[PDB]
Protein backbone atom coordinates (compact mmCIF):
# COMPACT_ATOMS: atom_id res chain seq x y z
CA UNK A 1 0.00 0.00 0.00
CA UNK A 2 1.47 3.14 -1.25
CA UNK A 3 0.35 6.56 -2.07
CA UNK A 4 -1.17 7.63 -5.68
CA UNK A 5 1.71 8.36 -7.82
CA UNK A 6 0.63 11.49 -9.84
CA UNK A 7 0.64 11.73 -13.60
CA UNK A 8 0.66 14.89 -15.58
CA UNK A 9 0.90 15.59 -19.69
CA UNK A 10 2.82 18.07 -21.00
CA UNK A 11 1.99 20.10 -23.21
CA UNK A 12 -1.54 18.33 -22.94
CA UNK A 13 -3.64 15.27 -22.93
CA UNK A 14 -4.39 16.16 -26.77
CA UNK A 15 -2.02 15.24 -29.01
CA UNK A 16 -2.22 15.39 -33.27
CA UNK A 17 -1.07 12.84 -35.18
CA UNK A 18 2.78 12.14 -35.74
CA UNK A 19 4.05 14.68 -32.44
CA UNK A 20 5.39 13.95 -29.29
CA UNK A 21 3.86 14.34 -25.80
CA UNK A 22 5.55 13.86 -22.74
CA UNK A 23 3.95 12.09 -19.48
CA UNK A 24 5.48 12.89 -15.99
CA UNK A 25 5.11 11.10 -12.84
CA UNK A 26 5.49 12.85 -9.57
CA UNK A 27 5.14 11.64 -5.64
CA UNK A 28 6.49 12.73 -2.76
CA UNK A 29 7.23 9.29 -1.82
CA UNK A 30 10.51 8.39 -3.74
CA UNK A 31 10.43 5.21 -6.22
CA UNK A 32 13.58 4.29 -7.93
CA UNK A 33 11.70 2.92 -10.57
CA UNK A 34 8.36 4.29 -12.21
CA UNK A 35 5.70 2.02 -14.60
CA UNK A 36 3.38 3.24 -17.09
CA UNK A 37 0.33 1.08 -18.36
CA UNK A 38 -1.83 1.97 -21.26
CA UNK A 39 -5.23 0.42 -21.86
CA UNK A 40 -7.08 0.27 -25.11
CA UNK A 41 -5.91 -1.06 -28.87
CA UNK A 42 -2.14 -1.43 -27.53
CA UNK A 43 -1.48 -2.50 -23.81
CA UNK A 44 1.82 -1.48 -22.79
CA UNK A 45 3.87 -1.05 -19.96
CA UNK A 46 6.87 1.04 -20.22
CA UNK A 47 9.88 1.77 -17.18
CA UNK A 48 12.33 4.37 -16.34
CA UNK A 49 14.35 4.74 -13.86
CA UNK A 50 13.40 7.67 -11.27
CA UNK A 51 15.58 10.69 -10.84
CA UNK A 52 15.50 11.75 -7.55
CA UNK A 53 15.40 15.70 -7.00
CA UNK A 54 14.51 17.47 -3.57
CA UNK A 55 12.40 15.58 -1.75
CA UNK A 56 9.95 14.46 -4.40
CA UNK A 57 11.05 11.43 -7.21
CA UNK A 58 9.74 12.24 -10.99
CA UNK A 59 10.21 10.76 -14.01
CA UNK A 60 9.71 12.14 -17.79
CA UNK A 61 7.79 9.39 -20.25
CA UNK A 62 8.18 10.32 -23.64
CA UNK A 63 5.30 9.56 -26.24
CA UNK A 64 6.76 9.65 -29.56
CA UNK A 65 5.12 10.22 -32.90
CA UNK A 66 1.76 9.74 -32.36
CA UNK A 67 -0.20 6.88 -33.42
CA UNK A 68 -3.29 5.24 -33.09
CA UNK A 69 -1.98 2.41 -30.42
CA UNK A 70 -0.51 5.15 -27.98
CA UNK A 71 -3.91 6.66 -27.24
CA UNK A 72 -5.55 5.71 -24.25
CA UNK A 73 -6.29 5.80 -20.55
CA UNK A 74 -2.55 5.92 -18.83
CA UNK A 75 -2.31 5.23 -15.35
CA UNK A 76 1.22 5.32 -13.96
CA UNK A 77 2.35 2.84 -10.86
CA UNK A 78 5.40 3.10 -8.92
CA UNK A 79 7.95 0.96 -6.85
CA UNK A 80 10.84 1.12 -4.69
CA UNK A 81 11.72 -2.17 -4.87
CA UNK A 82 13.64 -3.38 -8.22
CA UNK A 83 12.96 -7.60 -9.34
CA UNK A 84 9.42 -7.96 -7.95
CA UNK A 85 8.26 -4.34 -8.54
CA UNK A 86 6.61 -3.88 -5.34
CA UNK A 87 4.07 -1.43 -6.55
CA UNK A 88 2.09 1.61 -5.32
CA UNK A 89 -1.58 2.85 -5.60
CA UNK A 90 -2.50 3.40 -9.34
CA UNK A 91 -2.01 6.87 -10.48
CA UNK A 92 -5.37 9.32 -11.22
CA UNK A 93 -6.41 7.73 -14.64
CA UNK A 94 -5.02 10.41 -17.81
CA UNK A 95 -6.46 9.87 -20.85
CA UNK A 96 -4.21 10.87 -24.07
CA UNK A 97 -6.45 11.31 -27.20
CA UNK A 98 -5.07 11.54 -30.64
CA UNK A 99 -6.45 14.33 -32.80
CA UNK A 100 -6.53 15.15 -36.95
CA UNK A 101 -7.70 11.12 -37.60
CA UNK A 102 -10.89 12.05 -39.42
CA UNK A 103 -12.72 14.96 -40.66
CA UNK A 104 -13.15 18.51 -38.87
CA UNK A 105 -16.04 19.29 -37.75
CA UNK A 106 -17.59 22.95 -36.94
CA UNK A 107 -18.53 25.03 -34.37
CA UNK A 108 -20.84 28.26 -34.09
CA UNK A 109 -21.87 30.01 -31.30
CA UNK A 110 -25.26 31.56 -30.31
CA UNK A 111 -26.34 34.50 -29.78
CA UNK A 112 -22.93 35.48 -31.26
CA UNK A 113 -19.15 35.29 -31.00
CA UNK A 114 -18.66 38.82 -29.35
CA UNK A 115 -21.27 39.25 -26.24
CA UNK A 116 -21.55 41.32 -23.29
CA UNK A 117 -20.91 40.17 -20.03
CA UNK A 118 -23.43 38.14 -18.25
CA UNK A 119 -25.21 37.09 -21.92
CA UNK A 120 -25.38 33.31 -21.64
CA UNK A 121 -23.51 31.54 -24.74
CA UNK A 122 -24.00 28.09 -25.95
CA UNK A 123 -21.56 27.12 -28.55
CA UNK A 124 -22.75 24.23 -31.08
CA UNK A 125 -20.64 21.87 -32.73
CA UNK A 126 -21.98 19.97 -35.81
CA UNK A 127 -20.67 18.06 -39.28
CA UNK A 128 -22.62 15.99 -41.98
CA UNK A 129 -20.32 13.00 -40.58
CA UNK A 130 -21.91 10.42 -38.09
CA UNK A 131 -19.82 11.37 -35.59
CA UNK A 132 -21.04 9.13 -31.58
CA UNK A 133 -19.40 12.11 -29.66
CA UNK A 134 -18.44 15.94 -29.75
CA UNK A 135 -15.86 17.15 -27.62
CA UNK A 136 -15.06 20.59 -26.76
CA UNK A 137 -11.38 22.75 -25.80
CA UNK A 138 -10.64 25.66 -24.62
CA UNK A 139 -7.41 27.27 -24.59
CA UNK A 140 -6.03 24.02 -25.86
CA UNK A 141 -7.68 21.89 -22.96
CA UNK A 142 -11.06 21.38 -21.71
CA UNK A 143 -13.27 17.94 -20.47
CA UNK A 144 -16.96 18.62 -21.97
CA UNK A 145 -17.98 15.80 -23.69
CA UNK A 146 -21.74 15.44 -25.10
CA UNK A 147 -23.34 12.98 -27.07
CA UNK A 148 -24.53 13.80 -30.88
CA UNK A 149 -27.80 14.62 -32.19
CA UNK A 150 -29.74 12.19 -34.47
CA UNK A 151 -29.27 12.80 -38.15
CA UNK A 152 -31.04 16.09 -38.10
CA UNK A 153 -32.92 17.61 -40.69
CA UNK A 154 -30.53 19.46 -42.29
CA UNK A 155 -28.72 16.09 -42.45
CA UNK A 156 -26.54 16.88 -39.75
CA UNK A 157 -24.92 15.75 -36.30
CA UNK A 158 -25.03 18.34 -34.15
CA UNK A 159 -24.51 18.56 -30.76
CA UNK A 160 -25.08 21.99 -28.54
CA UNK A 161 -22.56 22.91 -25.66
CA UNK A 162 -24.35 25.82 -23.24
CA UNK A 163 -21.18 27.61 -22.09
CA UNK A 164 -23.27 29.40 -19.43
CA UNK A 165 -23.21 32.97 -18.71
CA UNK A 166 -19.88 34.55 -20.04
CA UNK A 167 -17.91 36.68 -18.25
CA UNK A 168 -14.12 35.86 -19.95
CA UNK A 169 -13.34 35.69 -23.24
CA UNK A 170 -11.50 32.85 -24.80
CA UNK A 171 -10.59 30.39 -28.15
CA UNK A 172 -12.84 27.13 -28.00
CA UNK A 173 -12.34 24.45 -30.30
CA UNK A 174 -14.09 21.03 -30.91
CA UNK A 175 -13.38 17.74 -31.95
CA UNK A 176 -15.39 14.32 -33.14
CA UNK A 177 -15.16 10.80 -32.28
CA UNK A 178 -16.99 7.63 -32.53
CA UNK A 179 -18.00 5.35 -30.34
CA UNK A 180 -15.65 2.35 -31.14
CA UNK A 181 -12.97 4.40 -31.01
CA UNK A 182 -13.27 6.55 -28.04
CA UNK A 183 -9.83 7.47 -27.74
CA UNK A 184 -9.48 8.59 -31.18
CA UNK A 185 -10.81 12.07 -32.31
CA UNK A 186 -10.94 14.13 -35.29
CA UNK A 187 -9.15 17.24 -37.01
CA UNK A 188 -9.73 20.22 -34.81
CA UNK A 189 -12.73 22.97 -35.53
CA UNK A 190 -11.93 26.33 -36.42
CA UNK A 191 -11.26 28.82 -33.39
CA UNK A 192 -14.01 30.42 -32.70
CA UNK A 193 -12.86 33.39 -30.39
CA UNK A 194 -15.35 34.30 -27.61
CA UNK A 195 -14.55 38.17 -26.82
CA UNK A 196 -16.63 39.44 -23.79
CA UNK A 197 -17.11 43.35 -23.99
CA UNK A 198 -17.75 44.64 -20.28
CA UNK A 199 -18.92 48.08 -18.86
CA UNK B 1 22.04 -14.93 -24.27
CA UNK B 2 18.27 -14.69 -24.35
CA UNK B 3 16.53 -17.63 -26.17
CA UNK B 4 13.05 -19.25 -26.51
CA UNK B 5 12.35 -22.80 -26.20
CA UNK B 6 8.42 -23.88 -27.31
CA UNK B 7 6.91 -27.11 -26.64
CA UNK B 8 7.04 -30.06 -28.45
CA UNK B 9 5.38 -30.30 -31.91
CA UNK B 10 1.37 -31.50 -31.38
CA UNK B 11 -1.14 -32.94 -33.53
CA UNK B 12 -5.08 -32.98 -32.60
CA UNK B 13 -7.91 -33.30 -34.10
CA UNK B 14 -10.67 -30.51 -35.22
CA UNK B 15 -12.95 -28.64 -32.78
CA UNK B 16 -10.33 -30.06 -30.12
CA UNK B 17 -7.95 -27.02 -28.05
CA UNK B 18 -4.08 -26.93 -28.23
CA UNK B 19 -2.28 -24.89 -25.64
CA UNK B 20 1.19 -23.93 -27.03
CA UNK B 21 3.89 -23.30 -24.04
CA UNK B 22 7.34 -20.86 -24.94
CA UNK B 23 10.60 -20.87 -22.30
CA UNK B 24 11.87 -18.04 -21.18
CA UNK B 25 15.62 -18.00 -20.23
CA UNK B 26 18.68 -15.27 -20.45
CA UNK B 27 16.81 -12.39 -18.48
CA UNK B 28 14.13 -11.56 -16.38
CA UNK B 29 10.45 -12.12 -17.53
CA UNK B 30 8.57 -9.68 -16.91
CA UNK B 31 10.91 -6.86 -18.70
CA UNK B 32 10.26 -9.38 -22.24
CA UNK B 33 7.04 -8.81 -24.38
CA UNK B 34 6.27 -12.36 -26.12
CA UNK B 35 4.38 -11.93 -29.05
CA UNK B 36 3.08 -15.42 -31.05
CA UNK B 37 3.34 -15.43 -34.49
CA UNK B 38 2.27 -17.63 -36.74
CA UNK B 39 3.26 -18.94 -40.32
CA UNK B 40 1.24 -20.86 -42.02
CA UNK B 41 1.18 -23.29 -45.86
CA UNK B 42 -0.58 -20.08 -47.57
CA UNK B 43 -0.25 -17.63 -45.06
CA UNK B 44 3.53 -16.26 -45.08
CA UNK B 45 3.46 -14.79 -41.48
CA UNK B 46 0.30 -13.43 -39.24
CA UNK B 47 0.75 -11.66 -35.36
CA UNK B 48 -1.80 -13.62 -33.41
CA UNK B 49 -1.29 -11.36 -30.16
CA UNK B 50 1.22 -10.61 -27.32
CA UNK B 51 1.76 -10.47 -23.80
CA UNK B 52 2.21 -7.12 -22.42
CA UNK B 53 5.66 -6.78 -20.49
CA UNK B 54 4.51 -6.15 -16.95
CA UNK B 55 1.39 -7.16 -15.83
CA UNK B 56 1.26 -9.92 -18.27
CA UNK B 57 -2.13 -9.06 -19.95
CA UNK B 58 -2.58 -9.75 -23.64
CA UNK B 59 -3.84 -7.32 -26.95
CA UNK B 60 -5.36 -10.13 -29.75
CA UNK B 61 -5.57 -9.48 -33.10
CA UNK B 62 -9.34 -9.42 -34.67
CA UNK B 63 -9.36 -12.28 -36.27
CA UNK B 64 -7.97 -14.54 -33.78
CA UNK B 65 -9.85 -12.74 -30.78
CA UNK B 66 -12.53 -15.41 -29.21
CA UNK B 67 -10.23 -18.66 -29.94
CA UNK B 68 -6.80 -17.96 -28.74
CA UNK B 69 -5.92 -16.96 -25.05
CA UNK B 70 -2.17 -15.97 -24.19
CA UNK B 71 -1.35 -16.18 -20.30
CA UNK B 72 2.09 -16.53 -18.87
CA UNK B 73 3.34 -17.42 -15.01
CA UNK B 74 6.39 -15.76 -14.01
CA UNK B 75 7.43 -18.50 -11.53
CA UNK B 76 7.41 -20.88 -14.49
CA UNK B 77 8.98 -18.27 -16.58
CA UNK B 78 6.67 -19.60 -19.57
CA UNK B 79 4.35 -18.30 -21.74
CA UNK B 80 1.32 -20.15 -23.13
CA UNK B 81 -1.27 -19.66 -26.23
CA UNK B 82 -4.38 -21.78 -26.59
CA UNK B 83 -6.50 -22.41 -29.26
CA UNK B 84 -10.32 -23.19 -28.14
CA UNK B 85 -11.53 -24.31 -31.34
CA UNK B 86 -9.30 -25.98 -33.90
CA UNK B 87 -10.09 -25.68 -37.58
CA UNK B 88 -8.40 -27.80 -40.41
CA UNK B 89 -6.91 -24.49 -41.59
CA UNK B 90 -5.60 -23.71 -38.31
CA UNK B 91 -2.69 -26.41 -39.11
CA UNK B 92 0.11 -24.35 -39.12
CA UNK B 93 3.68 -24.02 -37.39
CA UNK B 94 3.87 -21.59 -34.72
CA UNK B 95 6.38 -19.03 -33.27
CA UNK B 96 6.90 -17.33 -29.79
CA UNK B 97 9.02 -14.47 -30.07
CA UNK B 98 10.20 -11.15 -28.05
CA UNK B 99 9.21 -7.88 -29.07
CA UNK B 100 11.78 -5.62 -28.99
CA UNK B 101 11.11 -1.62 -27.39
CA UNK B 102 12.29 1.61 -28.16
CA UNK B 103 11.66 5.36 -27.67
CA UNK B 104 8.04 6.47 -27.73
CA UNK B 105 6.65 3.24 -26.68
CA UNK B 106 6.89 1.91 -30.45
CA UNK B 107 8.60 -1.35 -30.61
CA UNK B 108 10.30 -1.91 -33.37
CA UNK B 109 11.36 -5.36 -34.11
CA UNK B 110 11.29 -9.45 -32.61
CA UNK B 111 14.58 -10.06 -32.00
CA UNK B 112 14.48 -13.15 -30.27
CA UNK B 113 12.61 -16.43 -31.95
CA UNK B 114 11.69 -19.74 -30.59
CA UNK B 115 12.18 -23.22 -32.88
CA UNK B 116 8.51 -23.26 -33.11
CA UNK B 117 5.64 -25.48 -32.52
CA UNK B 118 3.62 -27.24 -35.40
CA UNK B 119 0.17 -28.12 -34.95
CA UNK B 120 -1.34 -30.75 -37.52
CA UNK B 121 -5.57 -30.92 -37.65
CA UNK B 122 -6.22 -33.82 -39.11
CA UNK B 123 -9.65 -35.83 -38.74
CA UNK C 1 -9.16 2.16 -46.79
CA UNK C 2 -11.02 4.18 -44.24
CA UNK C 3 -14.85 4.03 -43.03
CA UNK C 4 -14.55 5.50 -39.84
CA UNK C 5 -14.14 2.06 -38.29
CA UNK C 6 -10.45 3.07 -37.10
CA UNK C 7 -7.26 2.19 -39.24
CA UNK C 8 -7.87 -0.56 -41.21
CA UNK C 9 -4.93 -3.19 -40.64
CA UNK C 10 -1.68 -1.54 -42.35
CA UNK C 11 -1.76 -4.11 -45.49
CA UNK C 12 1.70 -4.35 -46.85
CA UNK C 13 3.12 -5.41 -50.22
CA UNK C 14 5.99 -6.51 -50.91
CA UNK C 15 7.82 -7.83 -53.87
CA UNK C 16 9.21 -9.39 -55.81
CA UNK C 17 7.58 -12.94 -55.37
CA UNK C 18 10.38 -15.21 -56.36
CA UNK C 19 14.22 -14.19 -57.34
CA UNK C 20 16.76 -16.98 -58.98
CA UNK C 21 20.19 -15.08 -58.85
CA UNK C 22 24.02 -15.97 -58.92
CA UNK C 23 26.45 -16.11 -56.03
CA UNK C 24 28.50 -12.69 -55.55
CA UNK C 25 24.97 -10.80 -57.32
CA UNK C 26 23.11 -7.79 -56.12
CA UNK C 27 19.23 -7.83 -55.59
CA UNK C 28 16.77 -6.18 -54.22
CA UNK C 29 12.94 -6.32 -52.64
CA UNK C 30 10.37 -3.99 -52.38
CA UNK C 31 7.94 -3.31 -49.66
CA UNK C 32 5.06 -1.17 -49.71
CA UNK C 33 2.56 -0.13 -47.40
CA UNK C 34 -1.15 0.65 -47.81
CA UNK C 35 -0.84 3.52 -45.02
CA UNK C 36 2.51 5.67 -43.94
CA UNK C 37 4.46 3.61 -41.16
CA UNK C 38 7.51 6.00 -41.19
CA UNK C 39 10.65 3.96 -40.36
CA UNK C 40 8.48 1.54 -37.81
CA UNK C 41 9.50 -1.19 -40.85
CA UNK C 42 11.49 -4.56 -39.98
CA UNK C 43 12.81 -7.07 -42.58
CA UNK C 44 13.64 -10.50 -41.55
CA UNK C 45 15.33 -13.74 -42.71
CA UNK C 46 13.70 -17.46 -42.50
CA UNK C 47 16.11 -20.30 -43.83
CA UNK C 48 13.68 -23.43 -44.29
CA UNK C 49 13.39 -25.26 -40.86
CA UNK C 50 14.97 -22.40 -38.90
CA UNK C 51 13.36 -19.95 -37.67
CA UNK C 52 13.06 -16.00 -39.27
CA UNK C 53 16.09 -14.00 -38.00
CA UNK C 54 15.73 -10.05 -37.72
CA UNK C 55 17.58 -8.69 -39.79
CA UNK C 56 17.03 -4.85 -40.27
CA UNK C 57 15.11 -2.80 -38.00
CA UNK C 58 13.73 0.73 -37.57
CA UNK C 59 13.59 0.85 -41.41
CA UNK C 60 17.39 0.65 -41.52
CA UNK C 61 19.56 -0.05 -38.44
CA UNK C 62 20.97 -3.61 -38.84
CA UNK C 63 20.84 -5.32 -35.84
CA UNK C 64 24.51 -7.39 -34.44
CA UNK C 65 26.24 -10.13 -36.47
CA UNK C 66 24.56 -8.85 -39.78
CA UNK C 67 26.83 -8.43 -42.93
CA UNK C 68 27.00 -5.46 -44.36
CA UNK C 69 26.18 -6.68 -47.70
CA UNK C 70 22.52 -6.96 -46.63
CA UNK C 71 21.53 -3.27 -46.83
CA UNK C 72 18.07 -1.67 -46.69
CA UNK C 73 16.36 1.92 -47.16
CA UNK C 74 13.61 3.32 -47.54
CA UNK C 75 10.47 5.70 -46.04
CA UNK C 76 7.29 6.72 -45.51
CA UNK C 77 5.06 3.94 -48.09
CA UNK C 78 7.94 2.74 -49.95
CA UNK C 79 10.88 0.49 -49.42
CA UNK C 80 13.69 -1.33 -50.31
CA UNK C 81 16.24 -4.59 -49.56
CA UNK C 82 19.49 -4.88 -51.14
CA UNK C 83 21.80 -7.51 -51.19
CA UNK C 84 24.98 -6.60 -52.90
CA UNK C 85 27.03 -10.17 -52.99
CA UNK C 86 25.01 -12.81 -52.85
CA UNK C 87 26.22 -15.60 -51.36
CA UNK C 88 25.13 -19.23 -50.58
CA UNK C 89 24.60 -18.76 -47.04
CA UNK C 90 22.02 -15.99 -47.72
CA UNK C 91 19.72 -18.30 -49.83
CA UNK C 92 16.62 -17.92 -48.36
CA UNK C 93 12.52 -16.61 -47.68
CA UNK C 94 12.63 -12.99 -46.97
CA UNK C 95 9.46 -10.81 -45.20
CA UNK C 96 8.79 -7.03 -44.24
CA UNK C 97 7.12 -6.38 -41.14
CA UNK C 98 5.01 -3.15 -39.97
CA UNK C 99 5.87 -2.02 -36.44
CA UNK C 100 3.22 1.20 -36.64
CA UNK C 101 -0.57 0.04 -35.70
CA UNK C 102 -1.28 -2.80 -33.76
CA UNK C 103 -2.83 -5.32 -36.75
CA UNK C 104 0.82 -5.94 -37.24
CA UNK C 105 0.96 -6.97 -40.80
CA UNK C 106 3.95 -9.34 -42.68
CA UNK C 107 4.58 -9.34 -46.05
CA UNK C 108 4.13 -12.10 -48.54
CA UNK C 109 7.47 -12.73 -49.06
CA UNK C 110 10.41 -12.77 -50.90
CA UNK C 111 12.22 -16.14 -52.23
CA UNK C 112 15.82 -15.74 -53.24
CA UNK C 113 16.73 -18.80 -55.26
CA UNK C 114 20.59 -20.07 -56.60
CA UNK C 115 20.30 -21.57 -60.17
CA UNK C 116 22.87 -24.14 -59.86
C1 LIG D 1 10.12 16.77 -17.85
O1 LIG D 1 10.00 17.66 -18.94
C2 LIG D 1 9.53 18.95 -18.58
C3 LIG D 1 9.28 19.75 -19.84
O2 LIG D 1 10.51 20.04 -20.47
C4 LIG D 1 10.53 19.62 -17.62
O3 LIG D 1 10.04 20.85 -17.14
C5 LIG D 1 10.75 18.71 -16.42
O4 LIG D 1 11.75 19.22 -15.57
C6 LIG D 1 11.17 17.32 -16.89
N1 LIG D 1 11.37 16.43 -15.78
C7 LIG D 1 12.47 15.67 -15.63
C8 LIG D 1 12.48 14.80 -14.40
O5 LIG D 1 13.41 15.67 -16.41
C1 LIG E 1 -6.81 17.87 -41.11
O1 LIG E 1 -6.30 19.16 -41.34
C2 LIG E 1 -5.08 19.20 -42.06
C3 LIG E 1 -4.56 20.62 -42.08
O2 LIG E 1 -4.33 21.07 -40.77
C4 LIG E 1 -5.28 18.60 -43.45
O3 LIG E 1 -4.08 18.53 -44.18
C5 LIG E 1 -5.80 17.17 -43.30
O4 LIG E 1 -6.11 16.58 -44.54
C6 LIG E 1 -7.07 17.18 -42.45
N1 LIG E 1 -7.55 15.83 -42.26
C7 LIG E 1 -8.81 15.44 -42.53
C8 LIG E 1 -9.09 13.98 -42.25
O5 LIG E 1 -9.68 16.19 -42.95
Amino acid sequence: VHRKPSLLAHPGRLVKSEETVILQCWSDVRFEHFLLHREGKFKDTLHLIGEHHDGVSKANFSIGPMMQDLAGTYRCYGSVTHSPYQLSAPSDPLDIVITGLYEKPSLSAQPGPTVLAGESVTLSCSSRSSYDMYHLSREGEAHECRFSAGPKVNGTFQADFPLGPATHGGTYRCFGSFRDSPYEWSNSSDPLLVSVIGN
Amino acid sequence: QVQLVQSGAEVKKPGSSVKVSCKASGGTFSSFAISWVRQAPGQGLEWMGGIIPIFGTANYAQKFQGRVTITADESTSTAYMELSSLRSEDTAVYYCARVSGTTGGYYYGMDVWGQGTLVTVSS
